[PDB]
RNA sequence: GGAUUAAAACUAGAGUAGCGAAACGGAUUCGAUACCCGUGUAGUUCUAGUAGUAAACUAUGAAUACAAUUAUUUAUAUAUAUAUAUAUAAAUAAUAAAUGAAAAUGAAAGUAUUCCACCUGAAGAGUACGUUAGCAAUAAUGAAACUCAAAACAAUAGACGG
């Protein structure tokens, strides 16, 4: 895939990377 | 294995060039022969300056003694003289390469090698027939 | 470039326009083609012998065929690894002319340099026509020069005159110094004899190369002389 | 024949096998100790099958049972703790 | 003026022969062009047969063929065969270790 | 199509073939046995140079680090094969009956296959 | 059949040359055979050679090396001008001689071994004479003839042992010359570079014989004098003579006493005059070159 | 199934010059959580382990048989009028044929054969859940619903380019 197809899955990536450190944070406050 | 030693002596008496050289072959070939070894060939290559000033045991050098030393010895006994010519102070530098025996079991040294003599016997079969 | 199926088959094309009445009259080349077909294959053929030396091409020697020792005092027992290879190629590819009097031709500018300044022309007359008997060295047509060598040196050997091709070859190389030595003479006593009755010469060859060395030297001062002078500038910087 | 290979195999197997005992991190010698194992077994399985009676004779004689000639072989991580082959 | 710059001007060879040609401006600068250290090869021990890994303790041989400051040259400078490059190479780095280059 | 595709070897040829076979193994054994033996001698008249005891060690190092000798300096070029081709040549040609100080295994094979022995008595009883 | 023709034909008559058209080097003899082409054939661009010489070429004689090359062009020069220098030997009249006193290599002489009491010296030339050999190839020449030589120890084993028994048991100083003879008596059937590529003689430059006078309208000519130029205006260096350009070749010039006064005066320019030498000998060297000795014949 | 597996990361014990996430400062800027500069912690290093991921790429699985040329190296062998010449392989470069959507591939991306892995519109998604493994970060396995008639590649002519 090209490099503007590759962009999409980058996102992608790293909405969930982003997602799963605010949720790891969230258990740190919590736990 | 075959081996060629080449150490660099330091010169310390500008009277006795040659001294330590001598006794320092002395106690590296007493190594050699009493512990199995053979020691083939002992070629003085002379004072020559030191291509830098260089060190050793907190020391400074700007000339050494150059001498070959063509033995035949095991791989531990290699690994003996070596450790004990990286000890010792008078030897500034020392290498050990070792000489393919595959092929023939007569090689000369490297320095005879490479002036076209590729054994022992070449050279002293000119110093007989033609000497 | 693929093999081409269009320009061979111009006549089954144009049989096709007339039989349908495309083309309403025949071509004058109609004929001529039909009689006479093109070749149309366009193969590969393969080759079993070198012409040149009757080297046989595409036979392998079975061991069967050698059963004494080789050089190396073995026998040979199984094929080897080159013997076991398909050679197809090899009765495809041009083969390599080779001939012995190349050789000779080789030696005798070797050992004679100054024969390659005798000018050549390679121009040919008509080969047909060469009748030449090399029972001697000189020919009616041709010059005297190596070949006349070589070819001697051929006919020696093949009638057997000489065994060995150095004897035919050092026979024939004293018949051509002597015929040198005539000439030589013949070209210098006709000069003094002329010069003797009073025929008189413009311009000698060592006269034409001292004028062409003049033309030479006149314009290398010049640019000696310009290119000493801009070197003075430049240096003075 | 079979049982020459897999003895010369045998000689130069158990002179890898110490080499890679003191050297246990040359990964690359390690690999070619398992290929020349493996090339072992295979060789061994052959001659069961061509000459039995020379292949029990060969393997009684180089110290090998049937099991470990024809049961698949890696020479992984677990052989060498479950037979020490680094000691310890 | 009545001299002339060696550069401007060919010294022909005794023995030699020579062409009109040879007085001209072309043949000097034909003879800068075409100039080439041909020569080396007879005077070259790396290109007559010799390891070069056997004069690791000779410094002044390897020294021809390191720069002012012991750059060893590329093998388009050397013309030496990749085999002997490679060796010679490694005989000069032999050679630095032991203390002798 | 009617001709056989392989014919079978016969028993006889089957005895010659292995006849050259065992000869070719067993010549390339020889040969290299005696090309051991050979160097095996050319290492003998060269290990009066080895050093084995003090006593030559002493000896050497003298002869070596003394002011008289020469070493090998390599500051020049210093100028001067044929000595040891001349050695090998008269070898080849000679065999037993050599003059060199450095021989070949030929001489050791006459001695043993009765050959230097039975070539002096042969000149011996000649002059006779 | 078309390949003995081929064989016969005139670009099989010239040798294979691959030798540098462009040589910056020392040259002493032709290394290019010269092609010359007529007049008609000219104004056609025919010279028999493969493909058409461009016609930007006015000369009649070239030198090539292929006949067709990757470049799609033909590697030639246009020049023919080795010939020239042979023609103007020819006129100056002096016949090569050799500084050694050997015999005429063009005649066919009774020779005898006077010099093949150098059979140690030559028939070890062929081993030793590898100036320029291969590193294997010239050690392959050690061990090829140690088995060749080494097929004869039988045959020297008995022989020695029958003609001449008493060295064998009193002294090897005549054995070695036993053997060194032995050989060449068993190499003289064999062929070991049985063709020569040395030089024979003069190698075509003239094929003059020494001795005849050149009679002229004057009188018997006693002296040649040919036109000539200086090239240096002082003596090359390490050599007591100085070089003069005569008729295409560079002669060592003997002058009387002193050197003319047109030296120092025209300096670095002396090559611009022409002066007038007097050839007393030519010698030809084993490189092939020749040795022309001239005298600056000065007005007096 | 097994083994090995860059960088980052992690668990212990050492080391820590230089470099350098972060952090704290200096500038730049309309603003500058950046680009540039400073101080510089983890890390980068070694020893013993965990983990098995990369645009881990030639974006091209492995094996076998076969097909037209040239050039250039390399290797082996052969010959000699001793330094070249002649052979047979390998590699690389440019190609014929063939193939292909073409770009191109070129001894394969050709002609065939054998075995394995993998794919079936986009997005959702390499996500959710479960499970397995790991000290952990995570790694492997891996959906469906809803929505849409899209989505993608090569090439062509333009327009634009700090
Ligand atoms: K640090
Ligand atoms: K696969
Ligand atoms: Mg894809
Ligand atoms: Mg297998
Ligand atoms: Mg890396
Ligand atoms: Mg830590
Ligand atoms: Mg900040
Ligand atoms: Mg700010
Ligand atoms: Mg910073
Ligand atoms: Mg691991
Ligand atoms: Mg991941
Ligand atoms: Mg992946
Ligand atoms: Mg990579
Ligand atoms: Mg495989
Ligand atoms: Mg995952
Ligand atoms: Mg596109």
């Amino acid at each position: 895939d090209s490099v503007m197809r590759k962009r999409k899955k980058k996102m992608k990536k790293h909405k969930l990377r982003k997602r799963r450190k605010r949720e790891k944070a969230e258990r740190r406050k919590l736990s | 294995m075959l081996y060629e030693l080449i150490g660099l002596v330091r010169i310390t008496n500008s009277n006795a060039p040659k001294l330590e050289a001598k006794e320092l072959s002395s106690t590296i070939g007493k190594l050699i022969i009493q512990n199995r070894g053979v020691v083939r060939d002992i070629v003085p290559m002379g004072i020559r300056y030191l291509p830098k000033i260089m060190k050793k045991d907190q020391e400074k050098h700007f000339r050494a003694y150059h001498f070959l030393m063509l033995f035949d010895s095991s791989a531990a006994v290699q690994s003996e003289i070596l450790r004990t010519l990286k000890k010792d102070p008078r030897v500034i530098r020392s290498s050990i390469v070792k000489v393919d025996l595959d092929k023939q079991l007569d090689r000369a040294s490297s320095l005879h090698r490479s002036l076209g003599k590729k054994s022992i016997l070449e050279l002293v079969n000119e110093d007989y027939q033609s000497i | 470039m693929k093999i081409q199926t269009n320009a061979v088959n111009v006549l089954q094309r144009t049989s096709a326009y007339l039989k349908s009445g495309l083309l309403k009259e025949t071509p004058a080349w109609y004929n001529v083609v039909a009689s006479i077909p093109p070749s149309t294959k366009f193969t590969r053929e393969p080759r079993f012998k070198n012409p040149s030396n009757g080297h046989i091409i595409g036979k392998l020697v079975d061991v069967t065929e050698q059963p004494h020792a080789n050089n190396k005092g073995l026998y040979k027992t199984r094929p080897n690894s080159s013997d076991k290879r398909v050679g197809v190629k090899r009765l495809y590819r041009p083969p390599k002319l080779t001939y012995v009097e190349d050789r000779l031709r080789s030696l005798f500018y070797k050992q004679h340099p100054w024969e390659l300044s005798r000018p050549k022309i390679l121009v040919e007359n008509e080969i047909g026509d060469e009748n030449y008997d090399w029972s001697h060295m000189l020919q009616i047509g041709r010059p005297l020069d190596g070949e006349s060598v070589i070819q001697r040196t051929m006919y020696l050997i093949k009638t057997k005159q000489y065994g060995d091709m150095v004897e035919a070859y050092d026979h024939a190389r004293y018949e051509f110094y002597a015929l040198r030595m005539q000439e030589e003479t013949e070209q210098q006593v006709a000069l003094e004899e002329a010069e003797m009755f009073g025929s008189l010469f413009g311009v000698s060859a060592i006269e034409h190369g001292i004028q062409k060395e003049q033309e030479v030297l006149d314009v290398w001062e010049k640019k000696v002389v310009e290119e000493t002078e801009l070197m003075a500038a430049r240096t003075s910087n | 024949s079979s049982e020459v290979q897999a003895a010369c195999m045998t000689v130069r197997i158990q002179n890898m096998a110490n080499h890679i005992k003191e050297h246990r991190k040359d990964f690359a010698n390690t690999r070619n100790l398992r290929i020349l194992v493996q090339q072992r077994q295979a060789i061994l399985r052959y001659l069961k099958r061509d000459n039995p009676e020379k292949y029990y004779w060969t393997i009684q004689k180089l110290g090998l049972n049937d099991a470990a000639i024809t049961d698949e072989f890696n020479m992984d991580r677990r052989y060498m703790q479950d037979y020490e082959f680094f000691g310890d | 003026t009545k001299k002339i710059d060696q550069s401007l001007s060919k010294k022909l060879p005794k023995g030699t022969i020579y062409d009109p040609f040879d007085f001209s401006m072309g043949r000097i600068h034909l003879d800068r062009k075409y100039q080439a250290n041909k020569n080396s090869n007879r005077n070259d021990i790396m290109k007559s047969g010799a390891n070069p890994l056997e004069f690791y303790a000779r410094p002044r041989i390897l020294s021809r063929y390191v720069t002012s400051t012991g750059r060893i040259q590329h093998r388009d400078i050397t013309g030496l065969s990749a085999k002997n490059q490679r060796r010679l190479s490694k005989a000069i780095r032999r050679c630095q270790a032991i203390g002798l280059m | 199509m009617s001709q056989p595709l392989l014919r079978n070897r016969s028993p006889e040829e089957s005895e010659l073939l292995k006849l050259k076979r065992n000869y070719n193994r067993s010549l390339l054994n020889f040969q290299a046995h005696k090309k051991k033996l050979n160097e095996l001698l050319n290492l003998y008249h060269v290990a009066n140079e080895f050093i084995v005891t003090e006593s030559q060690l002493l000896k050497k190092i003298d002869k070596v680090f003394n002011d008289e000798t020469e070493e090998f300096t390599d500051a020049y070029d210093v100028t001067s094969g044929n000595t040891t081709l001349q050695t090998q040549i008269n070898n080849a040609i000679m065999g037993s009956l050599s003059n060199e100080k450095f021989f070949d295994i030929s001489l050791v094979d006459s001695y043993l296959n009765k050959d230097l022995k039975n070539i002096s008595n042969k000149i011996d009883s000649k002059l006779n | 059949t078309l390949a003995e023709l081929l064989g016969r034909s005139r670009i099989a008559q010239v040798a294979n040359n691959h030798k540098p058209l462009t040589y910056t080097g020392k040259k002493f003899h032709p290394t290019h055979q010269i092609i010359e082409t007529k007049p008609s054939t000219l104004y056609r661009q025919e010279w028999g050679l493969k493909s058409a010489i461009p016609s930007k070429i006015k000369s009649r004689y070239l030198v090539y090396n292929d006949l067709d090359t990757l470049e799609r062009i033909t590697t030639f020069e246009p020049r023919g001008g080795t010939q020239w220098n042979r023609l103007r030997f020819q006129e100056m009249g002096v016949p090569i001689v050799s500084n050694i006193g050997r015999q005429n290599p063009f005649f066919k002489y009774i020779s005898r071994p006077e010099d093949e009491s150098h059979a140690k010296l030559s028939l070890f030339k062929e081993m030793k004479g590898d100036t320029d050999i291969s590193p294997a190839a010239m050690k392959k020449r050690l061990k090829k003839i140690t088995a060749l030589i080494r097929s004869f120890q039988d045959e020297f084993k008995e022989w020695l042992v029958e003609n001449h028994p008493d060295e064998l048991k009193l002294n090897s100083n005549k054995l070695e010359d036993y053997v060194v003879k032995f050989l060449n008596k068993k190499l003289e059937t064999k062929t070991n570079k049985k063709f020569n590529t040395e030089i024979i003689g003069t190698g075509g430059l003239s094929y003059s014989l020494p001795g005849k006078l050149k009679n002229s309208p004057n009188g018997v000519i006693q002296r040649t004098v040919v036109p000539g130029r200086i090239l240096n205006v002082v003596k090359e260096n390490n050599d007591n003579k100085w070089l003069a350009a005569i008729g295409g070749f560079v002669a060592d010039v003997v002058f009387f006493q002193s050197p003319p006064s047109s030296f120092n005066s025209m300096g670095d320019f002396i090559r611009m005059k022409t002066f007038l030498f007097e050839i007393l000998e030519a010698s030809m060297e084993k490189n092939g070159s020749v040795s022309m000795h001239a005298r600056l014949l000065e007005p007096q």
